């Protein structure tokens, strides 16, 4: 079978950011519902089961670019005071709806504190070695919640 | 962008 | 805003 809409889709994946390895691993997402980024989720059009191939996507195409109105100051009043602001920590903070708003902590300096809304992977293009160890038609239930079940 | 100005929460 | 936030393989929140 092909991967193509409506198809779960298991791969397993490394990711090369600038000639570094920054994360392996193995997952499932429904094929064709924005579960995975555009980029990868073209590359893995049309492709079988076993095959294996390299993918640059670049940063337009997967998780955007780094938007410097993403970087703001608030005070440490806002942390949990059991919690710890530490450079690379993240928090989530509420928008005005009460949706949340995942943020990176960037810096400290006393009652002031450094963070960034955007994606760590923001203007940063990606290389991929994927391989594509199964596809499948989805059940009804996934079809339902617009996700894969695991 | 803007933050209401409410506590933040660990991962 | 940031369109393409929590999507796989590397989701950002929950």
């Amino acid at each position: 079978m092909k991967v193509g809409q409506d198809k779960v889709v298991t791969i397993r994946y490394t990711l090369q950011v600038e000639g570094e390895v920054l994360d392996q691993g193995e997952l499932s997402y429904l094929h064709g519902h924005r579960n995975l980024i555009p980029g990868l989720e073209e590359a893995l059009e049309g492709r079988e089961e076993g095959e294996a191939f390299q993918a640059h996507v670049p940063a337009e195409k997967a998780y955007g670019p780094h938007d410097p109105e993403g970087v703001q100051v608030v005070p440490l009043s806002a942390f949990p005071e059991d919690a710890e602001v530490v450079p690379g920590a993240q928090f989530y903070a509420q928008d005005m709806e009460g949706n949340p708003m995942p943020l990176t902590v960037v810096a400290v300096e006393g009652e002031e504190v450094t963070v960034d809304f955007n994606h760590p992977l923001a203007g940063k293009d990606l290389d991929f070695q994927v391989e594509v160890v199964k596809v499948r038609e989805a059940t009804p239930e996934e079809l339902l919640h617009g996700h894969a079940h695991p | 962008t803007r933050y209401k100005n409410a506590k933040m929460l660990p991962f």
